RNA sequence: CGAGUGGCUUGCUACCUCGAUGUCGGUUCCCUCCAUCCUGCCCGUGCAGAAGCGGGCAAGGGUGAGGUUGUUCGCCUAUUAAAGGAGGUCGUGAGCUGGGUUUAGACCGUCGUGAGACAGGUCGGCUGCUAUCUACUGGGUGUGUAGGUGUCUGACAAGAACGACCGUAUAGUACGAGAGGAACUACGGUUGGUGGCCACUGGUGUACCGGUUGUUCGAGAGAGCACGUGCCGGGUAGCCACGCCACACGGGGUAAGAGCUGAACGCAUCUAAGCUCGAAACCCACUUGGAAAAGAGACACCGCCGAGGUCCCGCGUACAAGACGCGGUCGAUAGACUCGGGGUGUGCGCGUCGAGGUAACGAGACGUUAAGCCCACGAGCACUAACAGACCAA
RNA sequence: GGUCUUAAGGUAGCGUAGUACCUUGCCGCAUCAGUAGCGGCUUGCAUGAAUGGAUUAACCAGAGCUUCACUGUCCCAACGUUGGGCCCGGUGAACUGUACAUUCCAGUGCGGAGUCUGGAGACACCCAGGGGGAAGCGAAGACCCUAUGGA
RNA sequence: GCGAAAGCCAAGGCCUGUCGGGAGCAACCAACGUUAGGGAAUUCGGCAAGUUAGUCCCGUACCUUCGGAAGAAGGGAUGCC
RNA sequence: GUGGAAGUCUGUUAGAGUUGGUGUCCUACAAUACCCUCUCGUGAUCUAUGUGUAGGGGUGAAAGGCCCAUCGAGUCCGGCA
């Protein structure tokens, strides 16, 4: 993928489970995957702060509850590094559900995003009300 | 099914003994290119501290901002070539033919060397050339020796020696190029070799940590859940198979860690000054003050404050070089906090 | 810039941003102030604070 | 239908072992095989492209996480370049586990007149030993080569030190009616592996500073105990990873394969002789070890009445003993002291205030006070201690 | 089959059970995914009434399953504490020992060799280590069979 | 303090749950303290460890042999002067 | 409201016991020990001393348990070489 313009320390495994940060009905995502990667002998597959991951719905409307979902990492709370090397981090853990053009299923995005999220994935970004 | 798992550490830094010369010795020179000149030079190291620098990188999408580096200072005085060696091709390989030395030795030259009283620099000389004529001449190198008394937060007084090859041009001509520098008194500085921007190969006896087991010294697991609690906890589960009968020299076991020849790769120069621009406040922890002649390497350089590091042009560079970065911040900071 | 906690200088690339849930931003200088903070002091309260000071 | 190879399955035999070679599965750690799952390079196609399908060379590297089940196998889920198979006493219990098997207790079904059984199910049920030799990982002392110092050489030896993926430009281009949709090459990044480092972030930090509960020392002050910190908060050095740095390009020779020249065989023919190319594979490049390489090495200088070395002393860039490194007055090596730089968070005492209370009294607040206390770091500084001095030596 | 053996021929209930071989039975619940668990169905290899059947509040260091909370069980290991370990004085055993013994790769051999054969490697001694091998030490195999053995 | 509980302290007893000396004192082991983010992914199985906790007030389901279930659950308070 | 029943609850009170760690130990401190956790603790309770039952016999809330480290038939000597 592009450069993500970040150092991130993966601060979610597989199983994690996180705020949904949209208006979709989903209210808590579990971790199932992470895009692209592939670990190690007894590593727990580790996902972060850019990373594209399948969810499994785990709280939310009926319609949305256990349906598998490919999402987008917004927010963590394990701290990431800038260029400038100031470290940044986040009140929670949250993703955005997104389709196969990675563009989000929901109308509207809650609470803030990270700078270098919003520049990976545009369509997800202008949806965006606070970019930190 | 036992799943597949690459093995605990690198078979290629073996054995993972106490080094025998606490002064690095690169077993690999540069090529020759450029017009003739000494490859390599050395310093002692003094601590970290970072760099906001502009960014230089044109295929960077950050290209002139600012970028925080972190940075290792190294007190880098001027050296002294005190002697030409000249190595014969031989049915063996490389040989020593012999040696030119000088007679402007630095005061405490004698407390590693039986200083030369009487020598004959031309006699030398005319062997060495006549060798040249002949076509049975090899590299030419020259031996090299620090001055620690220049470096105050280095206790060390006796200086440390190392031959450092001279490469570049035509043999005849960096032989004069070499025989130049030698007569002098061989002073030389890190500027005469390298400029700020350029990569270096950094050699050093990393930190020694003594004796250590498997888990820190290969990064093999400790034992997990239940058998981390019978009577095993750092141990490895097993020498070997039944057969072979014997323990293979390849599964990770206890001994010497650290305190071992390293030589790093690629360590981009950020800067090249002499002052006190780059010390820190209240000083480097466990060194003492910079004041003078020192490099600015990018990142880490092998083994603990006070030791000697060597450099040498890079033999096998990833990145073309991006000459005199600009530094906007130096940080001075105290490292206590 | 400025350390919102305490009130010093922080020393550039250095320091850490927490984003709050509202989207706020708060640029600590050290984990000293950031622990102070989560202990729900409040820097004018702490003498050895420049904000105090 | 015919001919074989293997020794992973099963069967057969009874050759070895019954004065015991501990079982299945798993785990951990190491080496290997190729009948190749991915990655590299190729050939064919019912090959437009993209992609499939089949085949060839090839074992460098990789082949991961999870749900049921003791399970192996397998079924299933989401990822992935791919999530290949097998050998090493079905590798691995003087390494682990003990779920299963496989004693003694007990139950159910079935069988038995019964005791009791079952190649069915089920609950419970113990894992000894101070390593002699050998093997290897690291560390020393001697002898050999045959006065000392410093610098090297490089026979050999180890490496995966690097493997893989995503994205961008190429390009909505070639191709194709369209749908769909490449590559050469140049870039940015991720992942797995590898070596190192601590300026940054994070952990620790029974140094330290502070808060505070019970109790004892009459109160105060200042302290002990409450497990080797009573508990709680912060945290320097150092050590660390969750942090940071670095880990090619290019040559040479080949395989499959593409070809050239070219006979045998006037032609043809990539082959028979000769040659041009061509793989992540082989060699070199790079890193690490390496004068005990018995052809036991090379160079320079010093010294044989003295070069160098030992003991001794102050110490760590070193360290389980041993070893290693630095300093020793021609000195800043260690400590004291003073600054600097750091940690904590505002000391004792006194004054004012303080809900009240006749008063006694009074939790606490403010000031003095960027206070007090403390520091495994730095600098200055010969004040103290590196003194005195003993010895070996061509 | 629409009685026959041998007297009767399984009623109420319960049911894939701690009983169901087939079997991971089929449907559903729950999970991303559940040979598990629970509910239902049930032809029950081979349930069933004091060989007690069913059911059941309370109780339980009894067996199985799920959830919330929490956490170094795990990802993936780090730093620290006390006692050992290491060095020095003193004290001072035992296990074990046919012999020889510096081995490694192959082969051979009663087919599972430090000692045989061929090569390779190998200067002597010592310290620390984790235990690959000596089919290591510890017990005249408990399993199986045999004895004109025992209880 | 509810207490013959813990913890601390008297009277009284002891330094004989009887080998010492030394190394910031390494690996490794026994006991144990602290661990960012994730939170059972570990494992046959949450084994081990942890979480909760004393007292008062509010409040408390299915079911039941009407005893019980029940401290269900869940919520709030707690010092000193 | 009183009353204060209970093979009733909590409880390292005394006292009795032992689920798990498959921890420590395993030439032991010990031929059955140590630590934490755990269970019982007004009763079919626990405990001292005295006393009775004896080997094909006792005793057994039954495990072939126990009858002096020995029990699907104690120990000693004899039969016996
Ligand atoms: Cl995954
Ligand atoms: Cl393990
Ligand atoms: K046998
Ligand atoms: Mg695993
Ligand atoms: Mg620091
Ligand atoms: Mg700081
Ligand atoms: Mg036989
Ligand atoms: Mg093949
Ligand atoms: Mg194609
Ligand atoms: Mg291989
Ligand atoms: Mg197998
Ligand atoms: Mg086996
Ligand atoms: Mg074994
Ligand atoms: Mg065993
Ligand atoms: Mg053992
Ligand atoms: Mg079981
Ligand atoms: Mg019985
Ligand atoms: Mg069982
Ligand atoms: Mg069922
Ligand atoms: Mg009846
Ligand atoms: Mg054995
Ligand atoms: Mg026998
Ligand atoms: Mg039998
Ligand atoms: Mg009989
Ligand atoms: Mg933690
Ligand atoms: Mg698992
Ligand atoms: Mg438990
Ligand atoms: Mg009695
Ligand atoms: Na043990
Ligand atoms: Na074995
Ligand atoms: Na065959
Ligand atoms: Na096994
Ligand atoms: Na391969
Ligand atoms: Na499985
Ligand atoms: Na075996
Ligand atoms: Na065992
Ligand atoms: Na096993
Ligand atoms: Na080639
Ligand atoms: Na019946
Ligand atoms: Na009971
Ligand atoms: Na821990
Ligand atoms: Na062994
Ligand atoms: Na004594
Ligand atoms: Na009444
Ligand atoms: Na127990
Ligand atoms: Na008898
Ligand atoms: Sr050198
Ligand atoms: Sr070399
Ligand atoms: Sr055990
Ligand atoms: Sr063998
Ligand atoms: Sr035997
Ligand atoms: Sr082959
Ligand atoms: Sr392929
Ligand atoms: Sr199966
Ligand atoms: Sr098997
Ligand atoms: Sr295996
Ligand atoms: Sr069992
Ligand atoms: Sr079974
Ligand atoms: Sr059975
Ligand atoms: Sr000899
Ligand atoms: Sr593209
Ligand atoms: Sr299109
Ligand atoms: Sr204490
Ligand atoms: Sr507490
Ligand atoms: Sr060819
Ligand atoms: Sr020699
Ligand atoms: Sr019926
Ligand atoms: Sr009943
Ligand atoms: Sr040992
Ligand atoms: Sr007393
Ligand atoms: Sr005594
Ligand atoms: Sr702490
Ligand atoms: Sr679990
Ligand atoms: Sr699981
Ligand atoms: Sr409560
Ligand atoms: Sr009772
Ligand atoms: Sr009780
Ligand atoms: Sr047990
Ligand atoms: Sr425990
Ligand atoms: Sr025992
Ligand atoms: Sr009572
Ligand atoms: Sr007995
Ligand atoms: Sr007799």
């Amino acid at each position: 993928m592009e450069a993500l313009g970040a150092d991130v320390t993966q601060g979610l495994e597989k199983g994690s489970l996180i705020t949904c940060a949209d208006n979709t009905g989903a209210r808590e995502l579990k971790v199932i995957s992470v895009h692209g990667y592939s670990g190690t002998k007894n590593r727990l597959p580790k996902a972060g702060l850019g990373d594209k991951i399948t969810v499994s719905v785990t709280k939310g409307t009926p319609e949305m509850r256990r349906q598998v979902l490919e999402a987008v990492v917004v927010r963590q709370r394990k701290p990431i590094r800038r260029p400038d090397g100031t470290r940044v981090k986040f009140e929670d853990n949250a993703a955005v559900i997104v389709d196969e053009n990675e563009d989000p299923r929901g109308t509207e995005l809650k609470g803030p995003i990270a700078r270098e999220v919003a520049q990976r994935f545009g369509s997800v970004a202008s949806a965006a009300t606070m970019i930190v | 099914p036992q799943p597949s798992r690459p093995r605990k550490g690198s078979l290629g830094f073996g054995p993972r003994k106490r080094s025998t010369s606490e002064t690095p010795r690169f077993n690999s020179w540069p090529s020759d290119d450029g017009q003739p000149g000494v490859q390599g030079f050395a310093g002692y190291k003094a601590g970290m501290t970072h760099v906001v620098l502009v960014n230089d990188e044109p295929n960077s999408p950050r290209e002139g901002m600012e970028e925080t580096v972190p940075v290792t200072v190294i007190e880098t005085p001027p050296m002294r070539a005190v002697a030409l060696r000249a190595y014969e091709d031989t049915p063996y390989g490389q040989r020593p033919l012999t040696e030119v030395w000088t007679d402007e030795f630095h005061s405490e030259l004698d407390r590693t060397l039986d200083v030369p009283e009487d020598h004959d620099p031309d006699a030398a000389e005319e062997q060495i050339r006549d060798a040249h004529e002949a076509g049975d001449l090899g590299d030419l190198r020259l031996i090299t020796h620090t001055v620690p008394d220049a470096v105050p937060s280095v206790p060390k007084k006796k200086p440390d020696v190392m031959e450092t090859r001279v490469g570049g041009g035509s043999v005849s001509d960096r032989l004069d190029h070499a025989l130049d520098i030698v007569e002098d008194g061989g002073e030389h500085a890190m500027n005469d070799i390298f400029r700020a921007g350029e990569y270096a190969d950094v050699a050093g006896v990393t930190k020694g940590k003594g004796t250590q087991g498997p888990v820190k010294r290969w990064g093999v697991q400790k034992r997990k859940g239940k058998h981390a609690r019978q009577g095993w906890r750092r141990r490895i589960g097993n020498l070997g198979p039944w057969n072979p009968s014997r323990v293979r020299s390849t599964v990770p076991q206890q001994g010497q860690t650290g305190y071992h020849q390293r030589t790093e790769l690629n360590k981009r120069l950020i800067d090249i000054g002499e002052g006190d621009e780059p010390t820190v406040d209240g000083g480097f922890v466990n060194y003492g003050e910079v004041d003078g002649p020192y490099t600015l390497v990018k990142g880490s350089v092998p083994g603990p404050d006070k030791r000697l590091v060597r450099f040498r042009p890079a033999v096998r560079p990833n990145d073309q070089p991006r000459l005199d970065p600009e530094v906007r911040y130096v940080s001075n900071e105290s490292n206590q906090g | 810039r400025e350390c919102d906690y305490c009130g010093t200088d922080i020393e550039p690339g250095t320091g850490t941003m927490f984003v709050h849930k509202d989207g706020a931003t708060t640029h600590f200088c050290s984990s000293k102030c950031e622990n102070n903070a989560d202990l729900g002091r409040e820097a004018r309260n702490l003498e050895w604070t420049d904000t105090a000071r």
